[PDB]
Order: structure tokens, then C-alpha cells, then sequence
RNA sequence: UGCACUGCGUAG
RNA sequence: CUACGCAGUG
RNA sequence: UGCACUGCGUAG
RNA sequence: CUACGCAGUG
């Protein structure tokens, strides 16, 4: 009604690609688990994932029995669904 | 058996422990417990936890278990009980209400309300006409103050229909303006409050009410959901062409703030591009799990992450030193100094100690009262606004910030703005609000711990502006001798000797503290940091109106207090605190040093029982300081100056921006008329929300020996010129450090040595006339050093390893 | 003394680590760096030594 | 134990030192063999590990 | 008290000690003490030296003075009193004259003579004719002389006129006969005794003719200069060019040796090549100050010097080791096992230990009557001389030594050489003799030692020749079972239990002794060596003549004994020991260990007083030793036999090659009727010049327990089906060392790992049986370390990491 | 006389050039500290002086302020005078 | 690669 | 006094 | 980069 | 039995 909006939500409804930083697999699983995911109120699906070498980390590696030989914290982008 | 009562009439008054269905504790002990906190008796508290299911004995067998640092889990162990405190409240307005109703008078005190909310007591009350009755709730109400946001008593609010059980209220993301639910809350909690509470500051009469509103402001801000806060933007038609820009922001503390000059050249550009709106615009949306703190967004594809280097290591300084005789097995002195390298999450690691910043409501009176004193500290002082032309800038090759920092250096943007654009920003400041990003940079230095350290680097804007606002009064601070702030009085040359005789200056029975302030610059409460502010601008009365004062105040806490914070190619929303690149980082602490001492001192009077008192005088300033706390709206300038006084006489400080050397009464701190080291940590308990040790702080029995230790130097009294005077001398280990670790390998030798290796033993002279012998030979293998540099190397340079230059450094001769 | 010239030889060991591009790979060098912060710390000459001996073995295994 | 390994950590650096060409000079072959053997027939670990740490420095100054 | 006499009567006969102006002590005392050495009680033997200026009482403070390797000054405080001795000699002569100037007979004692020389006994003198006096000095001298090389007593005699004052004789540097010198030397010194003495031992009738003449050469060798003995070269025309060729050679003990075939083919071209003399003349002039030992010439223009490389590390093992417990702290089981790298001066150094050989003199009644005893233990063995075709080399890919090494290795030779052409070389060498240059080359082998080991390559010539002439004995001895000498006989199969059963065979009280020889190979007298090649060559009666078998041990002497060195491109000459590459190295020093055993028996059987002994055979068998030792010339064969069955009876040697293991009667050796350490010890001393220290000597008082070592090898007895048997097993840190090190990183890792853990399993497996839980775990830990190899690698290499492989190996089905 | 003679002898009076191994500066300075000594009843004038790696060490060299910082043993070459 | 204070060194 | 560099303090 | 002894593994 | 390789012992 008044035109004026919050700065922290306007990243959060018109950001198309979103990036989450996961430093263990406990939240990975928590958070992200899947190939599709929810949050804000809005459905991620996932393009890419990389560690902190910036080598591309495939979703498969990503397991309990691998997770000491990943470089974390994991950082992984997503696209709007 | 002892209960905590808060009295008042002619023979006695303060709130303190008295010897003197229902239950067995009242809100008065759980408000004394939780505002005097001792760990060595702490059973009153302990049965009140436990009695009310807060947590179980176990508990208390964890050690630390009180200190929020170490067991941030006590915070959920209070929360327990902020629900049955949130009830009392509500009791106590229906209380009121009754009263109202049966046209009662009285003062409703802490001590005659129970744990579950009812109220038992009928004295004092005094029939009139019907519907006329007014009680008197500012003792109740302002004591119960700290105790709301440390248990979280209005957390309910944020759940439908004001219950824990039933789902969170969804807000509208949109929704930024609360002005009808902060009525709503005051009315439903703060009914009879009489004083005008105004949700936005903008609308304030004066500091003291900015005060007073913006403490409301902080308990009422926690219900209402983080993202509404902020910056307020607005898209707007410029040029033809489409930008997000702010027009406003909203502040946890001081509501909404709409700018003045909104319309839809260099300072349009500038205030655009420190404006973080663009960036979080056009910045992709990130979710942080590595802190909780709030992220925002993204701005570059790929995280950032730095390392901390390890320091570089002078074989020739060590090897000669080892040839010399250190670094021997078992010797006194040893190297306890180096550069402690750090991983890629480092930074943001640090960052997450700004989780220790919580929502912190102050007693208003107190906190009145206590700003009231602290004016007289800075009386002597001159400050004002002043010109471009009038502003110094110690170095110009410093970086400007983000995204200042990508184009060039502070020099670049001093130099391209004129001075009447200076001045044109300057005005606009004290019209809008320019919101900005702060930069946390690593910084590399010596230390003796392995923790990294972080300095925020704020926006060239917002330093420019600052600097024009408060440079005065901070050079007139600067340029003063002999007051309780000494900021730019040099040790050397008997200033130590100076300063520590002033601080002795007429103590009846001196006794020597000083103490510590653990997470200062990031557990500090926003309230404290506003006071300072205000404090701080009180000296602009003539040049600067109410609304521009206002608006500069808003301008600082939009870029100091709850800025937005850029970590590695991320913008977080920083929770409060201090930011250590500020134009007042140093004064600030300062008076928020002093504030601390001050509202010290005053509990500790109030805390005494006042009967045991065997002083009139004594008993009557208690009586007189409860008078103006909680019974006294208008500021009483005769008692303010004389509590100033006897803070004087009794209480001598010397505060240098966290260090505080503190002269005291033997007699008056052993009977409660003067703070100790216990008041000290109960007043950071429950203003501070941080546990202060006592192996931190100091007490020292004897003058002669001096202060234990003042900006890490220590002090000896020695023989010079048939003259006893007092020396700092560093501790060797740190120059001992500093000579064989350097920065980078450019410094590791050359000329570039002598100068280093001459200040390092400027500084460690005074360690000759220490009794321990290898104090003194570090000197000596110093001296010898800059000799064999200079040899190798290859009249005046004599000078530099002939001791007379460094016996004059430290003579009061210049 | 052998404790002082020990954690000199960590702080060069890990100056010539970090001139190696060590700090390219992120555990490696959170490896190194916690070794040698806590030698540095240390208080024990046998756990500086063990430490310093790793440090040595990281880097004499490439 | 650390006796044990420091004792191979010595082998394998003199190893890696006589494949660095060391053995050209005669000084510092001596004094590589020297430390080398005194560290395989020492019985005191500390001051093995400071002859490990010699020889170390040794490799490290090239 | 006691004091040592020579008696003979028909009551008691023996040198021992007994209770019965003249000096306090005599000559006999003094030969006592030098041939009877015990540390404990050196009483005589130090006033001696002290009252005679030989050294002071200073000297005895310092311990392990009398050692000659940790003291090797002690050589010159005997030397001190050798003049003196030389003295006593000459006046000794002179009494004799006297005697057979008024027609005395009688025998001459060492305890009739004082230590200033004078003759003081007139007792058992008989008047004969005028001129006819014949004294018997046999006891006299052959006991003497010991103690003549030891004091250097001939010394004078490389001064002009015979005065140690005046200067050294310069003799011709061309000169190499000295027969007219010895001939002089004998007449003067040794004028009585009756037995004819040969300078050249080309002349002496029979092999124990050879040992008297090179036991008086080996004495008189000391006077002439060192550069006279060596290969004799002419200058030679063939084929209308100029060759110098080697055409006889001086040997120290057998005198002048000239070559019968001397004349100015393939066979032709190896005896010069081999031959020292074309490479020393056409080598320049060396002199090495890094040895005390004789320098030739250098065939390099730079000298060469190499160093042993270090010890390859097996990181897979020793973590699998590791990771199943072992190599912990306070572990039994440890790591002592290493390769020890050199430097570029090891090598030499090594050589240097040959300063160790010194010239001595055995007392040649007692050698003689030992070397008859010692063939007793070869007489089941069969040996002679073999053809070309009938010769069995192991390995022909070895060296061949300098300078053949340059072409080619042994297979390369042997394939040259047609059997024709091998036999025409042989006979060559009964009729000449040719010199050799034998290379030292550093061994690469594990050891608990830092000092460096070196190996001496032969050259091909000689080792095809002994090979020809030792090879049918050294195969018969290597073949025999249940003798005394156990090469050939494999510890597999029971075989340590059959060896252990046959040592114990019929002994009246046993107990177990174990002794060493501290530089065998560096300090074995030549006099010794040449025994041990004369008793070899005693199976060649038939095969070969007088003059044949005369050549081989002359070439023999110039390959093994002090033939041409060749190190770091340098020529030396051996002053004498044993060579390890030689075709009879393990046989040799066999034999070289019963002639001590059996010297130690009959010095500890004479040693006795005799009249104390309760046994009427033992007191007879001493009297006829001592009729056999100093009184009898041929052979007694009866006694000879009976001795040699006492010492089977009573003293149960088993040999290999340094190691002996001896059963021995308690009662015997308690009454001093059988050898003890000490009497080995004393041996070793005045024979062998090498102190023999307890700490390397073990006694097992318990034969259940068995040896305490042998080969390395320690014993347990252990249960196997029914019956308890002896099982040998090594130390685990020798194998643990061997598993974690390699010589070269070719066998780091692969298939050939398995082989090498196998062969270790199988040396470690009788481990399992030891009471120590860790000596157990260590098989345990090679078999599953051998199961991942296999793994990793990846039914019949089952049987590899199963135990019952193992266990087959040590059972007796084999 | 008789035509035979030891071979040790022919290099000590034939040899034109002689090799000196010095494993220190004492047996340096007893037996060739000058660049003509006397060996064998024979002068020999020094033509060169290397070290244990064969690197020409130099006469003035040699010294004792300087022996440690040779690397023993010194091999002399010199020339029959 | 921050805001202040203090003290040194080199040119004017 | 100004320009540059260095060191210490919070 | 030596002389012997013993025991294993791969082809015949 | 022979050829090759390995391990241990003196
Ligand atoms: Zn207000
Ligand atoms: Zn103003
Ligand atoms: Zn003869
Ligand atoms: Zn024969």
C-alpha cells in the first residue's frame, strides 16, 4: 500500500538462484538432503555443488561414509523451481 | 532469616536484604538474585530454579554454568521462567486496575508480589474518591525491567492468541511498520505507566525520552519478526531509468525513520553506492548455516574464504639473543608472543561472537540517573559541528570500504569531494538516513592467544559524516590533563607518574582495582551504545536542533549499531554492538566504561542496608539517591553534583577506552558505600550479559607498588634525581616477540631495523631497573643488537646504543 | 633451548608450507595451521616435537 | 611410539638427502651420517628429536 | 708364598706355582704372569713393571691398561723391559758355554734365572769330560718364547752395534736377502738349541720343520726393514719388449721363495695381470697418514673414497606392525637393527683395524703338540687334490677381483679357461709362486653396530687354485655329521637337536661355556694361520710331494696371508690375519678355534700343581704331557690318541667357524684338570694378543636351558609330539629389522616381498614356543603382514600364511 | 748383483710424481707444511693440493685459522725434484 | 588490510 | 610545522 | 659389490 | 637334478 519494503526481503520472494553454505553433513541432511528442496516458502532445485576448493563435488560423494574426504564447508546452488 | 525488601520512608530507603496461600520467595528475591549475582551464594536463586521445574539440580554440578559465554544454555533455563513473569505483569496491571476502581493510593513494591503473580499486601492504602485511584508502579516497574529480556517474558507475544502451544503468527513479509502492536503492548503491559512512551524516536521531546522509548522500544522490537527491520526501499523513476533506492529504515530501538529529502552528482552518486540496497538487489539469496545470524545475500557466485598467514621469523635477532645467553631452560623470561595462523573460517568464526549480543532492557531511572553523572565526567570538555575545512584526517592512503574500497583509497574521494559537497552531505545527514556497509577484515598482528581478530572498516561516507560531527569534541578529550579520560596523554616524560598521582589525588584509605570486560566490543547492549551516543552529542545544544540531532543519532546506529555487515562476498545483518573502525570507538567505550563504574557505585549504595550506616551524611545521599532514582521525574542538578562529588572524593578513576585503574575508600567499600569488584560483576551480569572473572581483575593493597597492570604495562617505583616516581615497563615476552616475529619478510633486515629495534627499546628501557636481572639484560642485549646491525650495516647514530637517549625518554624534563 | 628453537622451526616449517600453495587445499592447511598453533602453545617439549615431526612429514610428503 | 618413528623419519630423510646429491660435499655427508647414526643408537628421546630436528635444518637450508 | 717354578721328577711335573744378591723375583715369574693373565690378580706382574722403570703405579689407575685394543700403549711398557729379556738371552748363552766348558750336563729352568740375568742354580749338575757339557734348554726357551715378540726384546738389533742410543742401520733398499743375518742372529741367541734351523723354509723337511723355521723367521723378520719383504720383480725381455715380472717373493716367516720356472698364452697373460709388480711400477709414489700400515703406490691420480648409502624404509610393514600393537612404549621387543651409513674415510679406517696384527712367537713345543692333538679332529675327513672338471662353483657371476674385475666377472674366466688350461695352472702354482692384489670393499648388511664391515675379493687366479687344490676336503668336512666341526649341518629338520644331543654325549658333570674372539680376523697370529694351512694340506700325503705342497702354502702365504690390498685406489701391504674371501675362510679359523681350545687345555692341565690332584691317571697323563711338551721330539702317537680321547671325554666341542659351544666336567675344570674362561682368556692373551672380555663369554650352568647362543641363535626346549628337543630362535629385533629395512627400494614392494616374509616367517616361527607373549605376536604379525600382501597382490600359497608350513620345517620327519 | 729387487721399492725410486694423504693440519705441518719437503731421501717440489670433493685448495689457504673450513684429507701432488 | 592516541627516524 | 616510514597502546 | 653352509620360491 | 631369484648363518 505505502510502495516502501524491506531491503532483507526482497533477495528473499526475487532472488532466482540461491546459494546455501552447509559446514557438516548433519545440516546437509537437515536442510538439503534431497536434489529438491524447501525454503522461504519456495521450492530449490539444485544445479551444482562445490567445496571450498571450488572442485565440483557430485551428489552421490556426498554420503556419511564419504564425508571426511569432502573439503567443507559445501557450498551448493539452486535455481527457483 | 534474610528476604530482599525494597523500602521507603524518613529513617531508611533502598532496595536490599532485611531480616524480617503464600509462597515462599517473592518477585523482590528473584529480582535481587538475578541483579546482585555472587557464584559463591547463589542458593536463593538455585531454589527458585529448581521449585519452578526452570531445571534440575544436576545442573548446578556443571561448573560455569552461569556464564552465558561458556553455557550459552542457561539462557533457555532462564526462559522458563519468563512466561510465569510475563503473568505477573498482567496480574499486577489488573492490581492496578482494582485500585483504580476503589479509589486506592499507594506504592506497589516488588517484595509484596508473589512468584505467582497475586498480590498480598493492603498497607499503605488510602481511601479517596471512586475511579481517582493512581498507584505508583516506577520502583516496580524499573526494577522488574532487566529481568523481562533476560527471561524472555513477551516471547508468547509472538505466538496466535498469545500462546506457547499454538503456531507462530505469520506476518505479512512486507510488513514493516508495528506502531499500533507497540501501542497495543504498552497498553496491555505498561498500562499505568504514566511518562509518554512514543514508538518512533523521530517524535521524542528530548534525549532522556529517546531514552526512555527506545528501552521500551528494545523489549517491545523482540516479538516482531527479524526481517522487518532494516533498511525501507523504494523503487523510483531517475533519469528515466529504474533504481532501488532507501527511503527509510527501521530500528529495533528508535522505530520508523522516514527520510526527509526523498525525490523520485558526486553526493547523489556516493550516497547510492554506500546504499546497500543496490547491492542486496542485485545479490543472489543465501542461506548461512555456519552462524545464526541472519544472512541476506549473496554477491558473488562463489564463497570467499581467507587465511591468516604465519608470521615471519628473524634468525639473526634470535641467534644472537640465544649466543647471548635467552631462551635458556628454565629462564624467567620466555617467547609466549607469535603470529597464530588461521583456516578459511576464520573470519566468518569470528563474526559468530556477535551471537553473544542479546536484547538487553535497562532500568530507565537508573540508566537516567546514571547518564545524568556521567554529563559531569565530560563538562570540561568543548565540542561542536564544524567545516570541512576544519577536519583532520591522520592518514589518506586508508581504505574507503565497500564498495568504496574497488575504485581507490580514502585520498581518492577527500580529493574529488570540494568542501562545500562535504558540507552538502553533511547537511543531507542531518535530513536522511544513509544506511552503509561495514567490511570485517582480519587484522595481523602479535598476540599471545590463538583467536583470531576482526576490524570492521566502515563506508568513506559515514566516516566523513561522523568526523564532521564529533572531531571537536574529540580533539578538546584529547588535549585535556588531569581529568578521568586520558586518551592522548603520552607516558612518557612522567606523564605515567602524572597520571597515577592524580588518580591517588585525596583517597582517605586507598585501595587500588581494576577489572576487565569479557566480549566488550561485541556483548555491549545497544541501549549503552545509544546513551554514549547521546552523551556524546549533548555538546552540539547551540548548532544542532532536536530533529537534527535525531537524525544523526539514527544515521550513526543505521552504520554502527545494526549495520550491514560484509563477510566474504556475503551481507549479514550485524545484531548489535560496536563496530571497532567508528570516528568514537575510543570515547564511546569510554563513557560506557564510565556509565558501568557509575551505575556500579549506585547499586552498591542502595544494596547497604542503611540502619547499619553510622554516618548521617551517608544515609542521607542513599536517601536522597533513591529519592531521584525512583521518585523524582526532573533532573536535581545540587544532587547530581554533589553524588559527583563523592564519587570524586571516593571513587578516582582513570579510564582509557577498556582500561580502568580505579583508586577506592578502604572503609567505604568495606561497609557497601562504595562499589568493589563484586558490584562490578553483578552489574555485568545483568546489564552486560556477559560473566565477569576475578582472575582478570585486580585489586592491589599497597599504592607504592601501583596499579597491577594499565594498557599491559606494568609499574615500578624507582630513584631518579632523588626523586621516587613511577615507571611502565612492558612484559619482556611481548618485545622479545615483537623483535625476533615480524609482519613481512620487506622488514626482516635492513635499515628499515634500526628503527624498530630503537622503539622496541624505548619501550623496554624500564625493564633496567627491574630487581629480576633478566628484565634489565633484555635491554642491554637490545642496545648490543642495534650496534651489530649498525656494524654490519657500515657519530649521532652513537645515540642510538648509548643508554642516555633512552634515560631522557622517561624524565619529566619535556 | 630446545622448546623456544622448536617452535621457531614450526613457525619456518609453516612460513615454507604456505610458500608451497599449501593453503590451496583447505583441509591440508587446517591441518598445519592447528599444528602449528598448537605448538606454538604447547607447554610440553615431547608434544612439540611429535607435532613438529608431523608438520615435517606433511611436507616432505610432496 | 615416537622413538621408534623418529628413528625412520631419520632413515628416510638421510635417504632423501643422499639422493639429493649431499654425498658431493664431504663435510656435510660426515656430519648427516653422523647425526643419522647417533639418532639410530640413541636411547634418550629428546635427544633424538633434537638430532632430527639438526638434520631437518640441514635439508630445509637447501 | 707362591712363586711359579718348572719342575720335572717322577713325583709331580709342570709350570705352576708353588709354596718354597738375588732379585725377589725371577725370570719363570715373569713368563707366569704374561702367559697366565687375570685381571684380578696382576699383583706380580705390576711390581715387576713397576720396580723396573717400565712404567709407573699411575698406569694402573686407569683401567683397561692391560687391554692392547682400548690401551694399546700398554705394547710400549713391555717393550721397556724387552732389553732386558734380550739381555738374560745373551748371558743365558754364555752359561751354557761355561757349562760345556767344564763338561756339565743338566737342564736349564726359568726359575734358576733372575730377572737381571744371572744363573744361580749349581743342583742336578753332573761332571763329565772336560767339553762335553750338552744343557737342555728346551723348557727354557720354548716357554721364553712368548714373551719375546710381546717385549720386543731384539729390537737393539736394528741399531748399528746393537745399541738402542745409536743410530738405525741403514741397510741397502735393493738388499732382500738377509740368511747370513738370521744364520747370526740364531748362533747368537738361540747357540744350544740342538734342532736345525732353516732361514728359507724351502729347505725344511717336513710341515712341523716348516713351523719350527717360520716360528724362529717370524722373530727374526722384526730386525730387517719392512720394504725388503714383498713379491722380488725383474726386468725381462719378451717378445723384443721390456716386461717387469714378479720372479720370487720374501716372505717374513718362510724366508727367500724363487720361482722354478723362471724365463725371459691366456694362462701367461692372467699370471701378469694378476701379478702386483706391473702395476706398482707403473703406479706413482703414495704416502697415507691415515693408516699406520705400509703405503706402495696409487694407481689413480685422485684418490677415491666411498660411502655406504642408507638403510631403505618399508612404511607398509612397520604400519601394519604398528597398527597390531607392536613398537610400543615400554615394549620388550624394539628396534636395534639398522643400516649404519659411513663416511668416505670408513673404508680406510676399517683397514686401519689391521694395526691390530703384530709379529708374535708361539711357543713351538706347545704348537707343535697341539697341531698333532688338532688332526685328530680331521682325521675321519678325506681330502686331495681334484681336477678342472671335478670343480663346483656356487656362483659364477661374482668378482673376480683387480684388476680382472675391469672385463669381466668369474663366469667370463671360467669360460676362458679351458680344464687344460686350469690344470696347466696348477701345476704352475706347486712349482711358483704367484702374488695377488685382493680388493676391500664395504659390506651392505644389517647390523646393532655402527662400525663398518669390510670383505676382501681375491683375485680369480687364486681362488680357481685353492678352489683345485681344498675343494675335496672342504666338501668332505661340509658333509660329515656328529663331528666337531658342524659346517654343512642344517639347524632345520631337528638338526639343532641332533648337534645339541651330540655336544652333550657322555659328560660326568657338564656345564655349558661360550666364548668370542675379540678381531679374529684382524689380530689371528701368522704363526697360527700357517698352521691351520699346513693341517689342511696334510690330506695331500699322496697327491703331492714335499716341494709341491711347499709352493701352495708359499702361494697361499702371498694370497691370503700378506698379500697386496688393493683400497681406494691405493696399494698397502697386509702385515698379516685372514683374509674373508678366501677359499678356505670358515675351515681355517674352524681349525684356528681347536688349536686354541686345545692350548687353553694343556696351559690349564700344566697350570696345576699336580701333587694336589687326587687322580693317579690325570697326575700321570701331566707327567707324560709335560714328557711329550719339553722333553720328547717325535711324536708320541699313543699319548697323542689318549690325550685326544681325554679331551672328548671330558670336553665336548662343537665349532662353526668363530662360534664354539663346549660341554665340559664340572669337577675337572674346578680342580683345574679342564680349561675355563680364564685360561681361554690367558690363551688369547700371550697367544692370540687380544684381551677377552666375561661380558662376552657366557657359562650355563643347566643343560635343560642349553647354550645361551650360537650363531646368533638362542635355544628353548619345547614339547613335539611326546618328546621334549632343543629349538632354536632368534632375536625378534634382528627380524623385525630385516622386515622393516631393505637393501635397495627395488625389493621395497611386489611379488618378491612374499619370499623375503616367508623366509623370515621360517627363521621366526619357534618364537611361538617362547614364555614372551611378543616373541609370539611377532610370527603372528609376519603371517597376516604375508595374508595382505597376497591380498593386495590379488590355493597352494595357503600354505604361505598357514602354520603348518612352518611347523613342518623344525619337525624331524626330514 | 744378483738382478732381483723388491718391488715396494721401484715406486719409492722411480716414481716421478708423488701423491700425499693428510688426514689433518699437524701431519701437514710435521710433513710437507712448505712447497718443498723431503721424503724418501728425495725433495719434492708441491704442484697441487686438492681436497676430499677435488677442488683446487690453494698454499695460502692452509692454514689454521682456515683448517676448518677444508675438507679433510688434503691430497698433495708433487714432482720429483 | 579499520578508528584514535603516543613516541621515534629521513627530507624540507 | 608539513610530507613519508616505523613501533607501541585500546 | 668376497669365500662357504643352510632353507625357501619360479621354470624344466 | 639343473637354471634363476630371495632370506638367514660365520
Ligand atoms: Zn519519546
Ligand atoms: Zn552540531
Ligand atoms: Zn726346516
Ligand atoms: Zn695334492
Amino acid at each position: 500500500r505505502d510502495g516502501c519494503v524491506p531491503l532483507n526481503i526482497i533477495p528473499l520472494t526475487t532472488a532466482a538462484k540461491l546459494m546455501v553454505v552447509i559446514p557438516d553433513y548433519n545440516t546437509y541432511k537437515n536442510t538439503c538432503d534431497g536434489t529438491t528442496f524447501t525454503y522461504a516458502s519456495a521450492l530449490w532445485e539444485i544445479q551444482q555443488v562445490v567445496d571450498a576448493d571450488s572442485k565440483i563435488v557430485q551428489l552421490s560423494e556426498i554420503s556419511m561414509d564419504n564425508s571426511p574426504n569432502l573439503a567443507w564447508p559445501l557450498i551448493v546452488t539452486a535455481l527457483r523451481a | 532469616v534474610y528476604r530482599a525488601f525494597d523500602i521507603y520512608n524518613d529513617k531508611v530507603a533502598g532496595f536490599a536484604k532485611f531480616l524480617k496461600r503464600l509462597t515462599k520467595y517473592t518477585m523482590a528475591d528473584l529480582v535481587y538474585a538475578l541483579r546482585h549475582f555472587d557464584e559463591g551464594n547463589c542458593d536463593t536463586l538455585k531454589e527458585i530454579l529448581v521449585t519452578y521445574n526452570c531445571c534440575d539440580d544436576d545442573y548446578f554440578n556443571k561448573k560455569d554454568w552461569y556464564d552465558f559465554v561458556e553455557n550459552p544454555d542457561i539462557l533457555r533455563v532462564y526462559a522458563n521462567l519468563g512466561e510465569r513473569v510475563r503473568q505477573a505483569l498482567l496480574k499486577t496491571v489488573q492490581f492496578c486496575d482494582a485500585m483504580r476502581n476503589a479509589g486506592i493510593v499507594g506504592v506497589l513494591t516488588l517484595d509484596n508480589q508473589d512468584l505467582n503473580g497475586n498480590w498480598y499486601d493492603f498497607g499503605d492504602f488510602i481511601q479517596t474518591t471512586p475511579g481517582s485511584g493512581v498507584p505508583v508502579v516506577d520502583s516496580y516497574y524499573s526494577l522488574l525491567m532487566p529481568i523481562l529480556t533476560l527471561t524472555r517474558a513477551l516471547t508468547a507475544e509472538s505466538h496466535v492468541d498469545t500462546d506457547l502451544t499454538k503456531p507462530y503468527i505469520k506476518w505479512d513479509l512486507l510488513k514493516y511498520d508495528f506502531t499500533e502492536e507497540r501501542l497495543k503492548l504498552f497498553d496491555r503491559y505498561f498500562k499505568y505507566w504514566d511518562q509518554t512512551y512514543h514508538p518512533n524516536c523521530v517524535n521524542c521531546l528530548d534525549d532522556r525520552c529517546i531514552l526512555h522509548c527506545a528501552n521500551f522500544n528494545v523489549l517491545f522490537s523482540t516479538v516482531f519478526p527479524p526481517t522487518s527491520f532494516g533498511p525501507l526501499v523504494r523503487k523510483i523513476f531517475v533519469d528515466g531509468v529504474p533504481f532501488v533506492v532507501s527511503t527509510g529504515y527501521h530500528f529495533r530501538e528508535l522505530g520508523v525513520v522516514h527520510n526527509q529529502d526523498v525525490n523520485l552528482s558526486f553526493k547523489e552518486l556516493l550516497v547510492y553506492a554506500a546504499d546497500p540496497a543496490m547491492h542486496a538487489a542485485s545479490g543472489n539469496l543465501l542461506l548461512d548455516k555456519r552462524t545464526t545470524c541472519f544472512s541476506v545475500a549473496a554477491l558473488t557466485n562463489n564463497v570467499a574464504f581467507q587465511t591468516v598467514k604465519p608470521g615471519n621469523f628473524n634468525k639473526d635477532f634470535y641467534d644472537f639473543a640465544v649466543s647471548k645467553g635467552f631462551f635458556k631452560e628454565g629462564s624467567s623470561v620466555e617467547l609466549k608472543h607469535f603470529f597464530f595462523a588461521q583456516d578459511g573460517n576464520a573470519a566468518i568464526s569470528d563474526y559468530d561472537y556477535y551471537r553473544y549480543n542479546l536484547p538487553t532492557m535497562c532500568d530507565i531511572r537508573q540508566l537516567l540517573f546514571v547518564v545524568e553523572v556521567v554529563d559531569k565526567y565530560f563538562d570540561c570538555y568543548d565540542g561542536g559541528c564544524i567545516n570541512a575545512n576544519q577536519v583532520i584526517v591522520n592518514n589518506l592512503d586508508k581504505s574507503a570500504g565497500f564498495p568504496f574500497n574497488k575504485w581507490g583509497k580514502a585520498r581518492l574521494y577527500y580529493d574529488s569531494m570540494s568542501y562545500e559537497d562535504q558540507d552538502a552531505l553533511f547537511a543531507y545527514t542531518k535530513r536522511n538516513v544513509i544506511p552503509t556497509i561495514t567490511q570485517m577484515n582480519l587484522k595481523y598482528a602479535i598476540s599471545a592467544k590463538n583467536r583470531a581478530r576482526t576490524v570492521a572498516g566502515v563506508s568513506i561516507c559515514s566516516t566523513m559524516t561522523n568526523r564532521q560531527f564529533h572531531q571537536k569534541l574529540l580533539k578538546s578529550i584529547a588535549a585535556t590533563r588531569g581529568a578521568t579520560v586520558v586518551i592522548g596523554t603520552s607516558k612518557f616524560y612522567g606523564g605515567w607518574h602524572n597520571m597515577l598521582k592524580t588518580v591517588y589525588s585525596d583517597v582517605e584509605n586507598p585501595h587500588l582495582m581494576g577489572w576487565d570486560y569479557p566480549k566488550c566490543d561485541r556483548a555491549m547492549p545497544n541501549m549503552l551504545r545509544i546513551m554514549a551516543s547521546l552523551v556524546l552529542a549533548r555538546k552540539h545544544t547551540t548548532c544542532c536542533s532536536l530533529s537534527h540531532r535525531f537524525y544523526r543519532l539514527a544515521n550513526e546506529c543505521a552504520q554502527v549499531l545494526s549495520e550491514m555487515v560484509m563477510c566474504g562476498g556475503s551481507l549479514y545483518v550485524k545484531p548489535g554492538g560496536t563496530s571497532s573502525g567508528d570516528a568514537t570507538t575510543a570515547y564511546a567505550n569510554s563513557v560506557f566504561n564510565i556509565c558501568q563504574a557509575v551505575t556500579a557505585n549506585v547499586n552498591a549504595l542502595l544494596s547497604t542496608d542503611g540502619n547499619k550506616i553510622a554516618d548521617k551524611y551517608v544515609r542521607n545521599l542513599q536517601h536522597r539517591l533513591y529519592e531521584c532514582l525512583y521518585r523524582n521525574r526532573d533532573v536535581d542538578t545540587d544532587f547530581v553534583n554533589e553524588f559527583y562529588a563523592y564519587l570524586r572524593k571516593h571513587f578516582s578513576m582513570m579510564i582509557l577506552s577498556d582500561d580502568a585503574v580505579v583508586c577506592f575508600n578502604s572503609t567505604y567499600a568495606s561497609q557497601g558505600l562504595v562499589a568493589s569488584i563484586k558490584n562490578f560483576k553483578s552489574v555485568l551480569y545483568y546489564q552486560n550479559n556477559v560473566f565477569m572473572s576475578e582472575a582478570k581483575c585486580w585489586t592491589e593493597t599497597d599504592l607504592t607498588k601501583g596499579p597491577h597492570e594499565f594498557c599491559s604495562q606494568h609499574t615500578m617505583l624507582v630513584k631518579q634525581g632523588d626523586d621516587y616516581v613511577y615507571l611502565p615497563y612492558p612484559d619482556p615476552s611481548r618485545i622479545l616477540g615483537a623483535g625476533c616475529f615480524v609482519d613481512d619478510i620487506v622488514k626482516t633486515d635492513g635499515t628499515l631495523m634500526i628503527e624498530r629495534f630503537v622503539s622496541l627499546a624505548i619501550d623496554a628501557y624500564p625493564l633496567t631497573k627491574h630487581p629480576n636481572q633478566e628484565y634489565a639484560d633484555v635491554f642491554h642485549l637490545y642496545l648490543q643488537y642495534i650496534r651489530k646491525l649498525h656494524d654490519e650495516l657500515t657519530d649521532n647514530t652513537s645515540r642510538y646504543w648509548e643508554p642516555e637517549f633512552y634515560e631522557a625518554m622517561y624524565t619529566p624534563h619535556t | 633451548s630446545k622448546m623456544s628453537d622448536v617452535k621457531c622451526t614450526s613457525v619456518v616449517l609453516l612460513s615454507v608450507l604456505q610458500q608451497l600453495r599449501v593453503e590451496s587445499s583447505s583441509k591440508l592447511w587446517a591441518q598445519c595451521v592447528q599444528l602449528h598453533n598448537d605448538i606454538l602453545l604447547a607447554k610440553d617439549t615431547t608434544e612439540a616435537f611429535e607435532k613438529m615431526v608431523s608438520l615435517l612429514s606433511v611436507l616432505l610428503s610432496m
